């Protein structure tokens, strides 16, 4: 498929508007509709400035349009997507869900999207999951990983009320996805909010337990390949140093490990570069969109 | 004089100094001694709270909740407290500690981030637990800003909010100002606390000044056992408040004997303000970074105090132990 | 206003070393302190000149030889000596002056300033800077203390210290005593403070002393000193710097001196154990600690019980012999 | 046969206490109390006791038709330096309680017999009178390479002379520990303690002794000496038995004995906490008795 899929974005907030910018750059997605509920929306205004048909009349209005989109990206809330998801399915519009609703399979583009290319609805996991699951998979595709742990450190100003009200859910959903998508036997996820000014560039550290006799050259090569893959949709996704390998310690219950240190700089589309969490989400969603359009 | 309630954190903040290698016997012996001395609240968790066992912070040798259960079983009159850091520990972890018999929930956020704790305070109150909020690295912001965050915790259900000198960086009037601002904002409906570290040898004085400005809860640890150069020593707090004719309910001789006879024999080393610990106090570095920086110092062949100086320059917050490794790698390349 | 730190690693610290300092340790410590910018470095037996004795312990090396080595090593620092009338004499002071000491610190019990007249007069004639020490200053109130400080100034003291020999003073206690001295002598002389760590209050007490007008403060590297130790020089340097109060001491250099020069020779870390805390609580002269430990072993009774009884009796500096009498009594009470 | 006729010169704390002690003496009658200040209180007390008193000084004393057999002086070093030659010229035996030290230093149960024919004897120091008996009690049994005393006195018992001459106490007492006590080397420490109520005087004596010393014999000698001193100072007691310690490394081969005394005054003119002045007057009275006989 060489064509452009017609898309709608539902939820014209921080994520929706950043996604709009990204999709206007995409080779294979044409944004036709930006859909919200508040007439005074900043995202609706930005869409109209950028030639996109915009409405504060919600999903009701979208589903009334003569030419329905091929794809809808939703960046509203869990409850909103739970309400809208069956409407998209009944109208035959493929949905990419950037909320916690998770009606469809959890996907991470360079990891498990291929097995879900025909799904009517896919879910984008969590922002920290998009940053770290690729690394967990890069290790687990080479050696068994009994335990994988991620530490996400984000600028406080990049944590919106949803993030703040639902911190436990980040740790729980991300750990579960480290196991079901990343391929680790057991997962843990930690999130830290740091208010330093100017706002910090997002950091993510990934620790994987690995056999003591693991081929660390092979693990590094795989990590490097994955980092390059992710970098093709998030150019500011970088390794801060070579993967660090350490033999077993009692403080680690006899596990040996690899530690991978990432810095995730946003592209500065709608959001500032310090909003790497939102930026990787929208970059990953756009990539999932492009792969669904191309399949 | 209004009485002060001491919470002992030998078995929580002290977990950092033990690299989370407490045995059940050590927990029981320490709880027995503290309880018998009249200590009213005894905190028992991984150093980084419930759910802290990790590659990032280190794993507890014994299952975390088993140690809490053992503490509850040993305790006769003392309440067992647990620490929880949103982003690390969850409400599910809190429920597991409540099921084990903990009756005080201490919920800690970075000083600027109180609104991430509102779920935890709600759950703790629903479970019938006494609640305490901890505003960590409280030197990082001013009294007015700190008081606004305390108000968020109290509105969420906190019964006390602590000024927490996680870096051992506060000097006397700095503590006064933060405590008074909290008293002014929340004092009519909640208590104010202080938790000090010994990195500049000011924990005990800061605690006295906190009490004198309206704090009614103060933390210590036996033998100073705790992160960095240690915590205000429980036995010195008991002795000093008694000299000041301020009631604590803690028997001074029993507290001195508990430190000397029960805790001292299991210390891996004496809590001590070495160059690395003083750098933490001077530069405002989270105290629990110390043994992680020492480990990276050895692993990368660079000085721990230089790692910690760089951490100080960068402004990292609690829980950011991973940054130590990045810094150590940089330093080794330099 | 600047503060001048006097370091007493090599005098108060002598107590922790049981007066076993070597010339090499003295030289290395002086070298490090001087290079860090420390302006006055005290070197004597812990009980001051003439202190080498059965009562206090004998020096391994003559303190006058240690003083001479410290003077030889020093480049910018003054070398101070301590002298307690009733223990050391003007003859001892003249030996120290011969060896090159340039600061005389004369110490009396806080109520007994008038025994130090001959000593201040002699030190001034010798061209030495003078400092008066009023020991166990928690034992009397601020105004009584100020009257004694006046006696020392009239005798020729250029500074008088509030000396918390027992590490027994708590915060506002120091404020009140420093204020009273500043009111009485501040137009004529400086006021100082010397704190011990028995209640972990030496550093805070030193900050409050400065804030209430003291211009001289003592510390020791690594807290090396009697009891639980002295306010640590490296922490004083760091803390005053945080407070934007000039000391002239380079913080990194002070930290390195403590960690790399002094720490390696410590017999054990200065530490507020039960016995040291009892000294602060009960108001016992800090140098009694190792003598009480020795008597505890000798008589089979706890050091902290010896020290509690000492505090209750009100014994003053230099009364180490009473430790033995008390230990014998405790041993007999067990029978 | 009878009592020796005595004068006391210096009607202050020590002179007046000595007056009371001598009035109950069976060997000495105080006939004269001599000072320089008419408004003096020792002169008034001598008058209340029927002793002839004068503020006209030693000039007046030496003009009297019946000169005393003995004179006790408790004035100052300067004053006794001036007066001593005058007593010697007049043939009046002098007991000097000042630091003048014209005559040999005597401690009654140690070396007085050597000096019974002396025209002038000196009483050392108050601390020396309390502690030199103990040093001799040890050195008469074993060699003593080093002896050290620690005198702790009530602050209220330290008069202006004591306070102005604190170095001299350490110097003179150490020298007498050697020359009278028999130690090869001496040291003396003095501590003033302001506790209320005023403390009863304490003295600790440390002696270096051979590591194989017969400590039973040393203890027996110390106890014998304490009982001898108690015959003229009833409040002179051992707080505990002598304490023996083995050679510390830093003692370079010698062992130690430590002796703990408490010295309570008789409460004659002075309170019992003035044990320093009281042992001086008790010792001087004893010396005078023996000279009288
Ligand atoms: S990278 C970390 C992201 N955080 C999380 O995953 C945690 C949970 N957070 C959420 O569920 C967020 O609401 C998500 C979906 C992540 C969106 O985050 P934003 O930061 O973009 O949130 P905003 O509030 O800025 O934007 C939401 C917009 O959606 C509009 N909206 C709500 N409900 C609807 C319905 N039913 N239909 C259309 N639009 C809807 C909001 O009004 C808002 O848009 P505005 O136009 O800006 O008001
Ligand atoms: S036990 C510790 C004793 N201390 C010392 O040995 C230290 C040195 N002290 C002295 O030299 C004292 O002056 C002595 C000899 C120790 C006397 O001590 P006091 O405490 O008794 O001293 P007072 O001041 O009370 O009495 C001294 C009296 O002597 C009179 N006096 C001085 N000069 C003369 C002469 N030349 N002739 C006759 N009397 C003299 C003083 O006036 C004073 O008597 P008052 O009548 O009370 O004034
Ligand atoms: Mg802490
Ligand atoms: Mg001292
Ligand atoms: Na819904
Ligand atoms: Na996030
Ligand atoms: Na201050
Ligand atoms: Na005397």
């Amino acid at each position: 498929h060489m064509g452009k899929a017609v898309a709608a974005i539902v939820g014209p907030g921080n994520i929706g508007t950043d996604l709009l910018i990204k999709l206007q750059r995409s080779e294979h997605i044409e944004v036709r509709y930006m859909v919200g509920v508040d007439p005074a929306s900043e995202g609706l205004a930005r869409a109209r400035k950028l030639g996109v048909e915009a409405s504060a009349e919600g999903v009701d209005w979208l589903l009334e349009q003569d030419e329905l989109p091929d794809l809808v990206f939703e960046a509203t809330s869990a409850k909103a997507h739970l309400a809208n998801a069956p409407r998209y399915a009944e109208a035959g519009i493929t949905a990419i869900d950037l909320t916690p609703a998770a009606v469809g399979p959890l996907v991470c583009p360079p990891v498990n999207l291929t097995e879900h290319l025909d799904a009517p609805n896919v879910n984008m996991i969590t922002c920290g999951g998009q940053a770290t699951i690729p690394i967990v998979h890069a290790v687990s595709r080479v050696v068994p990983v009994a335990y994988a742990e991620i530490v996400a450190a984000i600028a406080s100003r990049s944590a919106g009320p949803g993030t703040r009200a639902n911190i436990d859910e980040f740790t729980e959903t991300t750990a579960a996805a480290i196991e079901q998508v990343g391929g680790a036997a057991r997962g843990k996820a930690i999130i830290i909010l740091n208010p330093v000014e100017p706002p910090m560039i997002m950091r993510d550290t990934v620790y994987c337990a690995i056999p003591p006799d693991a081929d660390t050259d092979a693990i590094t090569a795989s990590i490097e390949e994955m980092v390059a893959e992710v970098a093709r949709y998030v150019p500011g996704y970088t390794l801060r140093t070579e993967p660090q390998y350490d033999q077993p310690r009692d403080i680690w219950k006899g596990m040996a490990r690899v530690a991978v240190f990432l810095e995730v700089r946003g592209n500065g589309d709608y959001l500032p570069p310090w909003a790497g969490n939102l930026d990787i989400m929208t970059a990953a969603a756009a990539r999932v969109g492009e792969l669904l359009a191309q399949a | 004089a209004p009485r002060v309630r001491i919470t002992d954190s030998t078995l929580r903040d002290g977990s950092h100094a033990m690299a989370h290698q407490f045995t059940e016997e050590q927990v029981r012996a320490t709880v027995h001694a503290l309880d018998a001395a009249g200590v009213e609240v005894i905190e028992v968790s991984h150093g980084d709270g419930l759910g802290g066992s990790s590659f990032n912070y280190g794993f507890s040798a014994v299952d975390e909740i088993d140690l809490v259960a053992a503490a509850v079983d040993e305790a006769v009159n003392a309440k067992i407290a647990v620490l929880l850091l949103p982003g690390v520990g969850t409400v599910r972890d809190l429920k597991r500690a409540h099921d084990a018999g903990a009756s005080v929930a201490r919920i800690a956020t970075h000083c600027t981030e109180a609104d991430v704790s509102c779920q935890h305070f709600a759950a703790a109150r629903e479970l019938g637990m006494e609640t305490v909020g901890f505003l960590m690295l409280a030197h990082r912001i001013g009294p007015e800003e700190l008081a606004r965050q305390a108000r968020i915790m109290v509105d969420a259900g906190a019964q006390c909010v602590y000024v927490v000198d996680s870096a051992g960086a506060l000097v006397l009037s700095d503590v006064q100002a933060r405590v008074q601002a909290l008293v002014r904002e929340i004092g009519h409906e909640a208590q104010v606390g202080f938790h000090g570290h010994q990195n500049l040898s000011l924990g005990v004085a800061n605690s006295v000044l906190a009490y004198q400005n309206g704090a009614r809860q103060i933390d210590g640890a036996l033998c100073a056992l705790g992160a960095g150069a240690g915590n205000s020593p429980t036995e010195i707090l008991a002795a000093t408040f008694e000299r000041l004719n301020i009631e604590t309910g803690v028997n001074v001789q029993a507290a001195l004997a508990a430190a000397e006879e029960v805790v001292r024999p299991y210390l891996p080393r004496l809590p001590w303000a070495d160059r690395a610990a003083i750098v933490q106090g001077y530069a405002g570095v989270y105290s629990s970074f110390l043994l992680h920086a020492e480990r990276a110092a050895e692993r990368y062949g660079v000085p721990a105090h230089e790692i910690l100086q760089r951490v100080g320059e960068a402004g990292y917050v609690g829980g950011q132990e991973d940054m130590i490794i990045d810094i150590a790698v940089q330093l080794a390349e330099e």
